[PDB]
RNA sequence: AAACUCCAUAUAUAUAAUUUUAAUUAUAUAUAAUUUUAUAUUAUUUAAUAUAAAGAAAGGAAUUAAGACAAAUCAUAAUGAUCCUUAUAAUAUGGGUAAUAGACGUGCUAUAAUAAAAUGAUAAUAAAAUUAUAUAAAAUAUAUUUAAUUAUAUUUAAUUAAUAAUAUAAAACAUUUUAAUUUUUAAUAUAUUUUUUUAUUAUAAAUAUGAAUUAUAAUCUGAAAUUCGAUUAUAUGAAA
């Protein structure tokens, strides 16, 4: 019933001869929202990132400073704010 | 046929369908409820052919060619030379008629 | 309100008067009524070359016309009875009733179909 | 088609100037299909029939000489006296 | 309106009250295309017997509102 | 019951200035048959079989009695009795009638080669019926480099009709193709099977069947297509 990985006979790590766990890390650039690039170590293997979401685009992080997509496309000779005003007759509610 | 063996098809044919045509068949009776005795029953002309022509449609589906007529031919070919498990069938035919001789009403 | 089911006076038809033949009726007239309005409206509704502003304005007004102008809410009823299935546009009854009618005499015409 | 594309246009719009036809060489949607319609309300208006009609009303007014009986309105009454007399008329309607 | 030209299919409502003040609004609609002009805004869609309280999100822009007010009840079996 | 009746048939007459033409027609009025006659062969003057000569001469529809089934309908409609009368009567907005475990009928499409698909413009061959709450021709544009096909849009020519349109009927028939199928292909030669033959090499249980299911994009009707409509395209390609 219980899915497991039955374990094998463990290796003897003698005493003194025990090693730390030293992972395989590259230097990794992060450039975040706007152009500040950071270094950081990472595992994974990919000497660049850029992001696109970051606290340097957030509004909470900087209070001071595609369905839409797709109906913006497929609506753009209208035109589709003058149009809000247009169809907003508060009575009916 | 004919091109296969030149001589009138059609003559061919009518000739194969009277020797494969069994003469009569042995019709089954219910019997005023009893055994079922079967008789033999004389065919009429189209029946006898009827037979005849199912079982060379039989023996034409088992030749090789996509188109049905070719097999056809080739089956009527093979009868007009003198092979087919039709005229078994018929010779068994006639073997189960001949037994029930007497039980022909009318005699 | 209280005088009258419906906002308009329209008259009752003749003859064979049911609450839904009324409905019926009073629909129709309102139609026949702002039928021009509404064709009119429609049109400036679809249309590209016209101002986008006036086309959504109109595409509203006809969103906000009531039940009683719009066209494809009026129904075929009998007008001998008030049944409406099977109502023959050339003599505008239900099937029974049209039969009933037929045998009578009452479409002129019409008679058996024997072929 | 070797004739040019070109004068066949300038022919059909001349012909559509001669006629009152309007002439559309891009092929929008201009709405004249909406407005080019024929209306048909005072056919559908005139479905149930003419509402002015002879009614038993009229038959007092036309000829009062006449002291006419609408039998089916007599018996309704006759009815509703007798639902009245054997205590199944109906219950007085409520204001408020 | 489906087709792409002379769409979408817009309705009345109470909506820069919405906008002002946290007020959701009550559709009883159920076939007003949602629009990138109410995202964000708090509506009440009929669902036939009782309105259903919806946040419209970003996804939701090119649908109707009643496609979020499921009618029908999730149907079972007694099993007897 | 049969018969008179209607449709259809054959013939005759009438009418149609044979541009509303289809006279090879349409429609009024007749006549015509529930066919007749004769020679024979069986059974008793007739009746069935056969043969012959005379004829266009052969169907379908409507009509389904009395009684019964307390058969069906008070949801076509009406009426008796009974119950509701601020509600069981009336109007609007939305939802439902389209819900889904199993089950039951009717259909449709299928499971490929006596059977499916492409194509076929001096356009192979019909009938019946509809078009003032309309029928929509030609032609342009896009899907689509030619164009045709199919689908939409553009715009209404003609006719409210033996005159125009819906509408070049479709199977048929003909060439081409077709996996399962190394029952084929393509490289060489080969030749009096040349849209083909032979030789030697390589070509290793759902398809080039079916169209359910779903994704996206468009279009149509309508004021409105979410529950809940119809097309087209590009994919998807269950079961069988
Ligand atoms: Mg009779
Ligand atoms: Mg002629
Ligand atoms: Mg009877
Ligand atoms: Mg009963
Ligand atoms: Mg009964
Ligand atoms: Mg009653
Ligand atoms: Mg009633
Ligand atoms: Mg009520
Ligand atoms: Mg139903
Ligand atoms: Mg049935
Ligand atoms: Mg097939
Ligand atoms: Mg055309
Ligand atoms: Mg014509
Ligand atoms: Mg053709
Ligand atoms: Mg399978
Ligand atoms: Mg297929
Ligand atoms: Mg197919």
């Amino acid at each position: 019933t219980r899915i497991t990985l039955p374990r094998r006979p463990a290796k003897k790590i003698q005493l003194g001869k025990s090693r730390p766990a030293i992972y395989h890390q590259f230097n990794v650039k992060m450039e975040l929202s706007d152009g500040s690039v950071v270094i950081r170590r990472s595992q994974y293997p990919k000497g660049e990132i850029r992001l696109i979401q970051d606290q340097r685009n957030n509004p909470l992080w900087n209070p001071s400073r595609g369905s839409l997509d797709r109906f913006n496309k497929r609506y753009s000779s209208l035109f589709s704010t003058v149009e809000l005003s247009e169809e907003n007759k508060k009575k009916t509610q | 046929v004919y091109c296969q063996t030149r001589q009138d098809p059609i003559q061919a044919l009518e000739k194969s369908l009277d020797e494969l045509a069994p003469l009569m068949m042995t019709k089954t009776f219910n019997t005023g409820v009893a055994k079922a005795s079967v008789i033999p029953v004389p065919l009429n002309k189209r029946q006898r052919n009827r037979i005849a022509w199912n079982w060379i449609v039989q023996s034409a589906n088992q030749r090789v060619s996509s188109d049905f007529a070719v097999r056809l031919g080739e089956e009527l070919t093979a009868i007009a030379k003198g092979t087919s498990s039709a005229f078994e069938k018929r010779d068994q035919i006639h073997k189960t008629a001949i037994a029930h001789r007497a039980y022909i009403q009318l005699k | 309100m209280g005088n009258f089911r419906f906002p308009i006076k329209t008259k009752l038809p003749p003859g064979f008067i049911n609450a839904r033949i009324l409905r019926d009726n009073f629909k129709r007239q309102q139609f026949k009524e702002n039928e021009i309005l509404v064709k009119s409206l429609k049109f400036i509704a679809r249309n590209m070359n016209l101002p986008t502003k006036l086309r959504l304005e109109a595409q509203l007004k006809l969103n906000a016309l009531p039940n009683y102008m719009r066209s494809t809410q009026i129904k075929n009823r009998c007008v001998d009875s008030g049944h409406a299935r099977f109502v023959l546009s050339d003599f505008r009854l239900c099937r029974y009733q049209f039969r009933e009618n037929a045998l009578k005499g009452n479409l002129p015409g019409v008679k058996k179909g024997i072929w | 088609m070797n004739v040019p594309k070109a004068r066949l246009l300038k022919v059909a719009e001349l012909s559509a100037k001669i006629f009152d036809q309007n002439f559309n060489p891009s092929g929008i949607r201009t709405g004249s299909k909406i407005l080019n319609e024929r209306l048909k309300g005072p056919s559908v208006a005139s479905y149930y029939g003419n509402p002015d009609i002879l009614k038993f009303r009229h038959l007092k007014t036309l000829y009062p000489d006449i002291e006419f009986v609408d039998l089916e309105e007599q018996y309704r009454l006759s009815m509703v006296e007798a639902k009245k007399r054997r205590g199944k008329g109906a219950p007085k309607k409520m204001k408020k | 309106s489906r087709s792409v030209w002379k769409g979408p299919n817009i309705v009345p409502l109470p909506i820069r009250e919405a906008m002002t003040k946290g007020t959701p609004i009550r559709t009883n609609a159920r076939a007003a295309t949602i629009l990138p002009q109410f995202v964000g805004l708090k509506f009440q869609i009929h669902n036939g017997k009782e309105y259903v309280p919806i946040e419209i999100s970003e996804d939701m822009v090119g649908h109707k509102l009643g496609e979020f007010a499921p009618t029908r009840k999730r149907f079972s079996y007694t099993q007897t």
